[PDB]
């Protein structure tokens, strides 16, 4: 009942532009 | 360094953790000698006269455990070329996925290649995980299977799966079929690869199925050109778009599913009545097979048409989402919120592969 919460939240905020080439 | 990896019928796109684009783009076949030793991939395409091939995936699920044990051999070895020892593993299953399949994942992948660790998920959750999204219905169409997902904060609904047996292989058929029915010759599977190279560049789902065909009847506007590697030059009208439309009207092979569009319809009203708009707006689409011009257009019709005249409908068709899979999945494996997800070596040795549920 924690681990969800922040997982979504890293999930639906990332920036893929940050992903490598 | 953690590896993702997704285990299609027909493609199995790998790569590393944190990239926007997998290294390993490859068949998922394996080949052994026909007679009288053993290759994957490319090269199990190419030499594909002496050897025995197979698809150790079709359909979605794994059916048979030593070819998809050479498939992942072959991802570590000759693709990415890693040591599997010491790297988390993100493997990607089908939706509806049996039990014991999904227990038999991870005992092959402590056991065999002794992964640091590993975790498995659902392609269509990938795919939501990629646009941005936690919630929503995803259309997952690949090349021997096809899904509807629903998904409601991270979590597919299995409950309210829906599946057609239908996807990119089975329009390649039909349109060999037709362009044969035309006075063409296309037999061997090796000629298949010319009629797929058609498929993809020059296919297109239609608007308005009638409409189009009268358009095609009355205009040579839609007529297309190319050029086999023989000389000929093949042009197609309305085949065009009669292909894909199998996807909304599957009985143009000859079966007794409904299309894409009412399987998207029903895998919404099984969910409970309060998330359904959540759903309607989120209706983000993956899959080659649904890298189709005029698709998402289409769609949007003709779910707006079977959903009440003032529900907000959004079809998301994110350019990438040939690969969306395995973007979600490159994205999810390096968050640092996930990391105390995977299953260790050592949760696994003292609870076994029926922790994997
Ligand atoms: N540009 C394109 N346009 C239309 N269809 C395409 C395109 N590229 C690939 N496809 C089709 O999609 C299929 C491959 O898609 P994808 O990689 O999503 O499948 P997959 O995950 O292996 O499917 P499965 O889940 O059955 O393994 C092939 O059948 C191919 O014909
Ligand atoms: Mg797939």
């Amino acid at each position: 009942p924690k681990v969800a919460e922040n997982l979504k939240s890293q999930l639906e905020g990332f920036d893929k532009s940050k992903l490598k080439k | 360094t953690a590896l993702v990896c997704d285990n299609g019928s027909g493609l199995v796109k790998a790569g590393f953790a944190g990239d926007d684009a997998p290294r390993a783009v490859f068949p998922s076949i394996v080949g052994r000698p026909r007679h009288q030793d053993s290759y994957v991939g490319d090269e199990a395409q190419s030499k594909r006269g002496i050897l025995t091939l197979k698809y150790p995936i079709e359909h979605g699920i794994i059916t048979n455990w030593d070819d998809m044990e050479k498939i992942w051999h072959h991802t570590f070895y000759n693709e990415l070329r890693v040591a599997p020892e010491e790297h988390p593993t993100l493997l990607t299953e089908a939706p509806l996925n049996p039990k014991a399949n999904r227990e038999k994942m991870t005992q092959i992948m402590f056991e065999t290649f002794n992964v640091p660790a590993m975790y498995v998920a659902i392609q269509a959750v990938l795919s939501l995980y990629a646009s941005g999204r936690t919630t929503g219905i995803v259309l997952d169409s690949g090349d021997g299977v096809t899904h509807n997902v629903p998904i409601y904060e991270g979590y597919a609904l299995p409950h309210a799966i829906m599946r057609l047996d239908l996807a990119g292989r089975d329009l390649t058929d039909y349109l060999m079929k037709i362009l044969t029915e035309r006075g063409y010759s296309f037999v061997t599977t090796a000629e298949r690869e010319i009629v797929r190279d058609i498929k993809e560049k020059l296919c297109y789902v239609a608007l308005d199925f009638e409409n189009e065909m009268a358009t095609a009847a009355s205009s040579s506007s839609l007529e297309k050109s190319y050029e086999l590697p023989d000389g000929q030059v093949i042009t197609i009208g309305n085949e065009r778009f009669r292909c894909p439309e199998t996807l909304f009207q599957p009985s143009f092979i000859g079966m007794e599913s409904a299309g894409i569009h009412e399987t998207t319809y029903n895998s919404i009203m099984k969910c409970d009545i309060d998330i359904r708009k959540d759903l309607y707006a989120n209706n983000v689409m993956s899959g080659g097979t649904t890298m189709y011009p005029g698709i998402a257009d289409r769609m949007q019709k003709e779910i707006t048409a079977l959903a009440p005249s003032t529900m907000k409908i959004k079809i998301i068709a994110p350019p990438e989402r040939k690969y969306s899979v395995w973007i979600g999945g490159s994205i999810l494996a390096s968050l640092s919120t996930f990391q105390q997800m995977w299953i260790t070596k050592q949760e696994y040795d003292e609870a076994g592969p029926s922790i994997v549920h």
